[PDB]
C-alpha cells in the first residue's frame, strides 16, 4: 500500500513538482453522481486474507 | 546400443508434449504465469 | 505434352549450415518421377489461369525471355488485392493492389495486362539454359526459389541434381487460389505441383545439398529412410504398416 | 562458470519510417476533410515524436509512447487535421459534440495516441469513426493534431520500432545473446565457411554450433562454459580433519 502523490514524470525533463508535459499527478478524483451507469457507480467492497 | 540410447534421450529434449513451445524462454516471454507454471509442469512432466 | 520430372524439384528448406551429415526433413516437395505437363501457350493459344493450390513448381529454357512474369490473385479482378510480377529487361516490378485485369493480359511490345487499380500496397524494385523456380504462399509470406543451370535438351527436363537456393521471403498476406504466366508479344515451359512429402538431405562438408532420397518411392527408399543410409547390407528389415 | 559479462548486440535500428511527412509538415487539411496517411514499411520510431518539444498534449488510449516502439502492428493510420484548441476533446473515443457527429468520429474502442477548420452545422446520420462525408470558420485557435489508429490484423506486420535487417552489429565473450539466439557460452573465431544465405550451423545433436556475426559477416564458433560435478577427498573423522578436493 502506496500513500503517495509525488507528480509522476514520464520524460528526462524533470518536473520539479508541477503537471505538464509527461507529467501528471497520479491521482484522478472519482466522478460518482447519481446520474452516472452502473458499471461506474461507486461499490463497497471487503477483503478478507 | 549405448550411443543410440544416449542420442534418443538427448534428441528427447525437442518435443512438446503438448505445450505451446519447446524452449522455456519463449513460454516465459509470450505468457503471464498463471498459464507458463502450467506448460513449464507439462515440460518437466515429460522430460522426467 | 508430358515429361517427367526425374531428379528435379530440391530446394533449400532452411538457412542453417551442416556439415557431412544426412537430415531427414517433411515439407512440400516435387515428387520424384511424378511427369509434368509441358505447355505451349501460344502456337492457336492457350494462357490459361491455373489453380496455385498449396504450392506450385515452374520451370522454362528461353533466350528471348518471353515469359516477363506472372499474376497472382484470388477472383483476378480490382474487388480484392492482387500481386504482380513483372520482369523488366532493367529491373523487377513486384506491386499489390486491387487490380482490374482484362480477359487476356499481355505485355504489349502497350499494356492491356490490365484497365485500372484501386489500391496499392507493397512495391518492391531489385543457351539453352534453364531458369528454375519454386512458388509457395503460406502464413502470408510468398516465397521464391532460383537457380539457373545450363541444358543439352529442349523438349525434356534433362536429368541431374542440384538444389534451388532461397531468394525472396516477401511478407505480404494475401489470399490466393490461381495464377497465370505474363509473357510479352508483338512459349514452352511446364507446371508441377508440390505435395507434402519426406525427405533425406545430403550435405558434404561445405553444407551443399548434393542427393536426396524420397521416403515415399518404393519400399526400397522405405528402408533407406528407415535406416538412415545411402547404403543398406544384407538381411531383412521392417518398415512395418498396414492396410 | 557464471557469465562474466552480457553484451548483447542487435543492429542499428535503420530505416526511419518518414514521420516528419505529416507530424512535421506544414499543411493540415480541414477536420470535416481530415487526410488519413497510411504507415507501412518502415521502423517506427515514437521516440521522436514522444520527446518532441512544443506539444500542447499528449494523449495516449490504450498505449504508452515508451511502449510503442516494442508493438509491431500491420497498418497504422496517421490522420492529420486542424482544429481549435476548445473541441480538441472531440477527438477522443465517445466525445460528443458538433465536431465528433459532424466532422470526424473517433471510434469508442480507439487504441492509439493523439497528439496535438470548417464546423459542419447539419447532419442526417451521425458519422461512424473514421469517416469523411464531405460552416466556415474564420481563424482570428488552430491546433495540428495528428492522431495514430493502430490496426494489427491476420496479415504479416510491418511497423515495428526495432531494427529489420541489415545494419551493423557486434560480439564479444558473453552469454551470448545475439539476434534470435540466446544461451551461455564463450566465442571463438572459426574456420568454416556458411553459404550466403546461411546463418547457422548445427551438430549432429541438432544443436546450435556456430554463429554468424551478423554486421561483419565472420562465422563465431560456440563452446558452451566449463561444468563439472565436486568431489570431496578424505580419510576418517577419527583420523583428520583434512580434505582435498576434485
Ligand atoms: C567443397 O569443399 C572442398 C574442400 O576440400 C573444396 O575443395 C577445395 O576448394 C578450394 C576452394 O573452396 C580450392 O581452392 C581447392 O583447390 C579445392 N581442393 C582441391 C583438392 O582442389 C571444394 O571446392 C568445395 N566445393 C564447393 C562447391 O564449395
Ligand atoms: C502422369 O501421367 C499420367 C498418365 O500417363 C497422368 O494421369 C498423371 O496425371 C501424370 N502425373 C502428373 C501430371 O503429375
Ligand atoms: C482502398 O479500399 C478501401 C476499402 O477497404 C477504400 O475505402 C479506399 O478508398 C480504397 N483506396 C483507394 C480507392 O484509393
Ligand atoms: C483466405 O485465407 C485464410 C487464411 O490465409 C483462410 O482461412 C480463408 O479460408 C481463405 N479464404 C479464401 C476465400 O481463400
Ligand atoms: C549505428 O551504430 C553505430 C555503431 O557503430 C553508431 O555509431 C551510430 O550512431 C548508429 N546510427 C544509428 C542511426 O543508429
Ligand atoms: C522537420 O523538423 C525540422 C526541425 O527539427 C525541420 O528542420 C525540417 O524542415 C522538418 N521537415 C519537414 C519535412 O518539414
Ligand atoms: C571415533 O572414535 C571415538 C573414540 O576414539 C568413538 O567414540 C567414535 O564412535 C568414533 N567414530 C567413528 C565414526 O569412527
Amino acid at each position: 500500500r502506496d500513500i503517495s502523490t509525488e507528480i509522476y514524470q514520464a520524460g528526462s525533463t524533470p518536473c520539479n513538482g508541477v503537471e505538464g508535459f509527461n507529467c501528471y499527478f497520479p491521482l484522478q478524483s472519482y466522478g460518482f453522481q447519481p446520474t452516472n451507469g452502473v458499471g461506474y457507480q461507486p461499490y463497497r467492497v471487503v477483503v478478507l486474507s | 546400443q549405448n550411443a543410440q540410447a544416449l542420442n534418443t534421450l538427448v534428441k528427447q529434449l525437442s518435443s512438446n508434449f503438448g505445450a505451446i513451445s519447446s524452449v522455456l524462454n519463449d513460454i516465459l516471454s509470450r505468457l503471464d504465469p498463471p498459464e507458463a507454471e502450467v506448460q513449464i509442469d507439462r515440460l518437466i512432466n515429460g522430460r522426467l | 505434352a508430358y515429361t517427367n520430372s526425374f531428379t528435379r524439384g530440391v530446394y533449400y528448406p532452411d538457412k542453417v549450415f551442416r556439415s557431412s551429415v544426412l537430415h531427414s526433413t517433411q515439407d512440400l516437395f516435387l515428387p520424384f518421377f511424378s511427369n509434368v505437363t509441358w505447355f505451349h501457350a501460344i502456337h492457336r493459344f492457350d494462357n490459361p489461369v491455373l489453380p496455385f493450390n498449396d504450392g506450385v513448381y515452374f520451370a522454362s529454357t528461353e533466350k528471348s525471355n518471353i515469359i516477363r512474369g506472372w499474376i497472382f490473385g484470388t477472383t483476378l479482378d480490382s474487388k480484392t488485392q492482387s500481386l504482380l510480377i513483372v520482369n523488366n529487361a532493367t529491373n523487377v516490378v513486384i506491386k499489390v493492389c486491387e487490380f482490374q485485369f482484362c480477359n487476356d493480359p499481355f505485355l504489349g511490345v502497350e499494356f492491356r495486362v490490365y484497365s485500372s487499380a484501386n489500391n496499392c500496397t507493397f512495391e518492391y524494385v531489385s543457351f539453352k539454359n534453364l531458369r528454375e523456380f519454386v512458388f509457395k504462399n503460406i502464413d502470408g509470406y510468398f516465397k521464391i526459389y532460383s537457380k539457373h543451370t545450363p541444358i543439352n535438351l529442349v523438349r525434356d527436363l534433362p536429368q541431374g541434381f542440384s538444389a534451388l537456393e532461397p531468394l525472396v521471403d516477401l511478407p505480404i498476406g494475401i489470399n490466393i487460389t490461381r495464377f497465370q504466366t505474363l509473357l510479352a508479344l508483338h512459349a514452352a515451359y511446364y507446371v508441377g505441383y508440390l505435395q507434402p512429402r519426406t525427405f533425406l538431405l545430403k550435405y558434404n562438408e561445405n553444407g551443399t545439398i548434393t542427393d536426396a532420397v524420397d521416403c515415399a518411392l518404393d519400399p526400397l527408399s522405405e528402408t533407406k529412410c528407415t535406416l538412415k543410409s545411402f547404403t543398406v547390407e544384407k538381411g531383412i528389415y521392417q518398415t512395418s504398416n498396414f492396410r | 562458470v557464471q557469465p562474466t559479462e552480457s553484451i548483447v548486440r542487435f543492429p542499428n535500428i535503420t530505416n526511419l519510417c518518414p514521420f516528419g511527412e505529416v507530424f512535421n509538415a506544414t499543411r493540415f487539411a480541414s477536420v470535416y476533410a481530415w487526410n488519413r496517411k497510411r504507415i507501412s514499411n518502415c521502423v517506427a520510431d515514437y521516440s521522436v515524436l514522444y520527446n518532441s518539444a512544443s506539444f500542447s498534449t499528449f494523449k495516449c488510449y490504450g498505449v504508452s509512447p515508451t511502449k510503442l516502439n516494442d508493438l509491431c502492428f500491420t497498418n497504422v493510420y496517421a490522420d492529420s487535421f486542424v482544429i481549435r484548441g476548445d473541441e480538441v476533446r472531440q477527438i477522443a473515443p465517445g466525445q460528443t459534440g458538433k465536431i465528433a457527429d459532424y466532422n470526424y468520429k473517433l471510434p469508442d474502442d480507439f487504441t492509439g495516441c493523439v497528439i496535438a477548420y470548417l464546423y459542419r452545422l447539419f447532419r442526417k446520420s451521425n458519422l461512424k469513426p473514421f469517416e469523411r462525408d464531405i460552416q466556415s470558420y474564420g481563424f482570428q485557435q488552430p491546433y495540428r493534431v495528428v492522431v495514430l489508429s493502430f490496426e494489427l490484423l491476420h496479415a504479416p506486420a510491418t511497423v515495428c520500432g526495432p531494427k529489420k535487417s541489415t545494419n551493423l552489429v557486434k560480439n564479444k565473450c558473453v552469454n551470448f545473446n545475439f539476434n534470435g539466439l540466446t544461451g551461455t557460452g564463450v566465442l571463438t573465431e572459426s574456420n568454416k565457411k556458411f553459404l550466403p544465405f546461411q546463418q547457422f550451423g548445427r551438430d549432429i545433436a541438432d544443436t546450435t554450433d556456430a554463429v554468424r556475426d551478423p554486421q561483419t559477416l565472420e562465422i563465431l564458433d560456440i563452446t558452451p562454459c566449463s561444468f563439472g560435478g565436486v568431489s570431496v577427498i578424505t580419510p576418517g573423522t577419527n583420523t583428520s580433519n583434512q580434505v582435498a578436493v576434485l
